[PDB]
C-alpha cells in the first residue's frame, strides 16, 4: 500500500522577509533502518519544471541558497525559508522515497505579499481582420496589480454582458510580485456591429473608484 | 589529508565513481609489480584452517577480522593474507593475476588443509586467489563469500554510495591515508574488469539480513553466478562481520561439519 | 548535466503515448532515470523508471500499460503508454535519480512535453494584431489552435521586459485562445518595429505578425 503524503499548509501568502514553513506528514514512516530520511523537497516556480531543493529531509541540492532549510524524521517534516524573497514564489512540493512508488504531497503555493497596486486597463477593439471571420473578440488588459481580486465587467451600449467573456491570469510575476489579468468578449460579427460602445469595468482595492476604459464601433 | 576529505565531499555530492577514477589514475603513479612477496598474518584448535583475503575498502586490512578469528576461536585457526599496496613503500599489483600469484605463494609456502574467506570485494579477491590456488594444485576445501556483489551485480550498492561511505567514515578504524585511497582506486578499478571463472569448489554465500538503503524487492542481495550455498546473517552489510561476528562462525562451523 | 526531451503531443484515445529522453553530459550508467507525470492543475504521480542496464521499477497503477526502454548506445531512455484515454493527459517529466542519496548535483527535469488525448485533429492558431491606441500597450491575439502549447515571443526574444504571455482558454468550441501582451513607451511606436512570434509545435506552424498602430 502507497504512502499518502498530506501537506500543510495548501496555501500560504507571506509578507517580504518574513518566515514561512510548509509541513508534510507521510502515512508511513520516511525512516530507514540505516538512520536517514528519504524526503525530498521541489521548487516549481511559475513555468518551469520542478526543481529539487531539498534531498535527503535535511541536505540542500547545489545552487540553493541558504535561506531554505529542512528538517523532520519519521512520519512529519517541515520546510522553512528565513527570509522569504520574491524569487521564491511557486509550488512546492514533498515526495517520500523510501517506499516505491515515490508518491508526492499535493503542493502548497506560495504568494508573496506585497504592497497594493492598482491595474492599469487597457481596452482593444476585435481586428478588421478577425471580422472578416464572423466573429470578434474584444479584449480588456488588467496589467501588474496586487492582490488578486479584481472584477472585470463587460458593458455593450450599456447592457451588462454575461456569460460571454473569459479572464486568463497570469502566475504572479518573480520580480515585481504583481499579477496581469485579460478578459476577452466573444461576439459574433452580426452582433458585434449592431452596437456602439463597448466598455469594460474594473474594480479593484487599488481603485478608489470603478475605471472604466471603452471605445466606439 | 587532502585525499580523504575529497572523499569524503565525494560521498556527500554524489560524485564517488568520478572520484575513483581519479584515485585510479593516481595509482598509476606509484611502483607495480607483475619478484615481490608477502607474508601472512596469524590471528588455535580446528583442522582446517579459515584463510582470510583482506578488503579492498581504504579502511581494509588483517585488523578487520580480528572479531572473527575471535568468534572462531575453537573451530578453526584463522590466518591473513594481506591487499599489498595499502602499507606505505608497498608497490601495487599490475593485474588480479599479479596479486594472486603472490598471495598463492604465501599460503602455500606456509600450509594442512584450509578454506579462503572474503567480505565484500574482499570476497573476489578470495576467489581469485582460490581460483589461482586450485589451478596451482593446492586447492582449498571450499570459499566463503560474506556479501559478495559480483560485477554486473551491484545495482543496490551504486545507488547507496552516499550511505556506504559516510557508513565508512563513522567506522574508520584505521585512517584512510594516501597509501590506501590510491590502493582502493587501483583495487576498485581490477576487481571491475575482473570476471569469476567456475571451478566447482564448494561455496557459502553469506548474505546480510538488512539492506543499507531502501529497495523495492529483495533483488539488493548479494548473488553469485556459480552453485553455492546461501545463509542469511544478522545485520547489515558493515555489522553483520564485526558486532555479528559470531552468527557468521556458527555457520562456517556447521558448512565444515 | 543536461536533459532533452521530445515526442508527440497529440494522440487519440487508445493509441499508444510515445516519448524520449536524452541526457547530454555523461553519468548514465549510474542512477535510475525517471518518468513523472502532471495533469492540467494537479499534482505529480511517479510512472516508472529505468537503469542503464534495463531493469524497471514501475507504478502499480499503470504497470499493466507502462513500458520504459533504455538505449545506452545513444544515452536516451524512452516512455511508452498504450491503450490511452483522457486521464492521460498531462505535462510528462524526465528526471535523474528521484528519492535516492546521491542527488546534490542532479541535472534540472527535463522541461516536459504535453500530451493530449482526443479525437479532435490538430488545428494552427489564428493570430490578431491588439493594436496600440492614442507608456502604452500592444499585443498578439493567438485565436483558436489544437491543441496546446502555443509559444510566443517577441522581436525574437530581444524584447522580454514588460511582457505578458496569458495562460491558454479553453473556448466552448474545444479550441484554444490565448494573448500576449506588452507595454513598451509610448513614444517608440514610430520608431521601433513589434513582432510577436507565435509556434505551435503541434501543428509544425510558426507564424510571425507585425502589430502597429
Ligand atoms: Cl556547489
Amino acid at each position: 500500500l502507497d504512502v499518502v503524503m498530506t501537506q500543510s499548509p495548501l496555501s500560504l501568502p507571506v509578507t517580504p522577509g518574513e518566515p514561512a514553513s510548509i509541513s508534510c506528514r507521510s502515512s508511513q514512516s520516511l525512516l530507514h533502518s540505516n538512520g536517514y530520511n528519504y524526503l525530498d523537497w521541489y521548487l516549481q516556480k511559475p513555468g518551469q519544471s520542478p526543481q529539487l531543493l531539498i534531498y535527503l529531509g535535511s541536505n540542500r541540492a547545489s545552487g540553493v541558497p541558504d535561506r531554505f532549510s529542512g528538517s523532520g524524521s519519521g512520519t512529519d517534516f517541515t520546510l522553512k525559508i528565513s527570509r522569504v524573497e520574491a524569487e521564491d514564489v511557486g509550488v512546492y512540493y514533498c515526495m517520500q522515497g523510501t517506499h516505491w512508488p515515490r508518491t508526492f504531497g499535493q503542493g502548497t503555493k506560495v504568494e508573496i505579499k506585497r504592497t497594493v497596486a492598482a491595474p492599469s486597463v487597457f481596452i482593444f477593439p476585435p481586428s478588421d481582420e478577425q471580422l472578416k471571420s464572423g466573429t470578434a473578440s474584444v479584449v480588456c488588459l488588467l496589467n501588474n496589480f496586487y492582490p488578486r481580486e479584481a472584477k472585470v465587467q463587460w458593458k455593450v451600449d450599456n447592457a451588462l454582458q454575461s456569460g460571454n467573456s473569459q479572464e486568463s491570469v497570469t502566475e504572479q510575476d518573480s520580480k515585481d510580485s504583481t499579477y496581469s489579468l485579460s478578459s476577452t468578449l466573444t461576439l459574433s460579427k452580426a452582433d458585434y456591429e449592431k452596437h456602439k460602445v463597448y466598455a469594460c469595468e474594473v474594480t479593484h482595492q487599488g481603485l478608489s473608484s470603478p475605471v472604466t476604459k471603452s471605445f466606439n464601433r | 589529508s587532502a585525499l580523504r576529505d575529497g572523499y569524503r565531499q565525494a560521498g556527500v555530492s554524489g560524485r564517488v565513481r568520478s572520484y575513483l577514477d581519479l584515485l585510479a589514475g593516481l595509482s598509476d603513479f606509484r611502483e607495480h609489480f607483475d619478484g615481490f612477496s608477502l607474508d601472512l598474518v596469524d590471528m588455535g584448535p580446528g583442522e582446517v584452517t579459515v584463510i582470510c583475503c583482506a578488503g579492498t575498502a581504504a579502511i581494509s586490512g588483517p585488523h578487520e577480522f580480528t572479531r572473527l578469528a575471535g568468534a572462531l576461536r575453537g573451530i578453526a585457526p584463522v590466518r591473513a593474507v594481506p591487499q599489498p599496496g595499502y602499507e606505505e613503500g608497498e608497490p601495487l599489483p599490475s593485474s588480479m593475476a599479479a596479486v594472486a600469484a603472490v598471495q598463492a605463494d604465501a599460503v602455500i609456502r606456509t600450509q594442512k588443509p584450509f578454506v579462503v574467506a572474503g567480505h565484500s570485494a574482499g570476497a573476489l579477491m578470495a576467489y581469485a586467489l582460490a581460483t589461482e590456488l586450485l589451478d596451482r594444485g593446492h586447492p582449498p576445501r571450499g570459499v566463503v563469500l560474506i556479501d559478495v556483489y559480483p560485477p554486473g551485480h551491484q545495482d543496490a550498492m551504486n545507488a547507496w554510495l552516499e550511505e556506504l561511505t559516510a557508513t565508512l567514515f563513522d567506522r574508520e578504524t584505521v585512517r584512510m591515508d594516501d597509501t590506501r585511497l590510491t590502493a582502493l582506486g587501483a583495487y576498485d578499478r581490477l576487481t571491475g574488469q575482473w570476471r569469476p571463472r567456475e571451478t566447482g569448489l564448494p561455496t557459502l554465500l553469506v548474505s546480510a539480513g538488512e539492506p543499507m538503503g531502501p529497495w523495492p524487492d529483495d533483488s539488493w542481495k548479494p548473488t553469485w553466478p556459480f552453485e553455492h550455498d546461501t545463509v542469511a546473517v544478522p545485520g547489515d552489510h558493515f555489522t553483520m562481520v564485526q558486532e555479528h561476528a559470531d552468527a557468521i562462525a556458527r555457520h562456517i562451523d556447521a558448512w565444515l561439519g | 548535466v543536461q536533459l532533452q526531451q521530445w515526442g508527440a503531443g497529440l494522440l487519440k484515445p487508445s493509441e499508444t503515448l510515445s516519448l524520449t529522453c536524452a541526457v547530454y553530459g555523461g553519468s548514465f550508467s549510474g542512477y535510475y532515470w525517471s518518468w513523472i507525470r502532471q495533469p492540467p492543475g494537479k499534482g505529480l504521480e511517479w510512472i516508472g523508471e529505468i537503469n542503464h542496464s534495463g531493469s524497471t521499477n514501475y507504478n502499480p497503477s499503470l504497470k499493466s500499460r507502462v513500458t520504459i526502454s533504455v538505449d545506452t548506445s545513444k544515452n536516451q531512455f524512452s516512455l511508452k503508454l498504450s491503450s490511452v484515454t483522457a486521464a492521460d493527459t498531462a505535462v510528462y517529466y524526465c528526471a535523474r535519480g528521484l528519492g535516492y542519496s546521491g542527488s546534490y548535483y542532479a541535472p534540472n527535469w527535463g522541461q516536459g512535453t504535453l500530451v493530449t488525448v482526443s479525437s479532435a485533429s490538430t488545428k494552427g492558431p489564428s493570430v490578431f494584431p491588439l493594436a496600440p491606441s492614442s507608456t502604452a500597450a500592444l499585443g498578439c491575439l493567438v485565436k483558436d489552435y489544437f491543441p496546446e502549447p502555443v509559444t510566443v515571443s517577441w522581436n525574437s526574444g530581444a524584447l522580454t521586459s514588460g511582457v505578458h504571455t496569458f495562460p491558454a482558454v479553453l473556448q466552448s468550441s474545444g479550441l484554444y485562445s490565448l494573448s500576449s501582451v506588452v507595454t513598451v513607451p509610448s513614444s517608440s511606436l514610430g520608431t521601433q518595429t513589434y513582432i510577436c512570434n507565435v509556434n505551435h509545435k503541434p501543428s509544425n506552424t510558426k507564424v510571425d505578425k507585425k502589430v502597429e498602430p
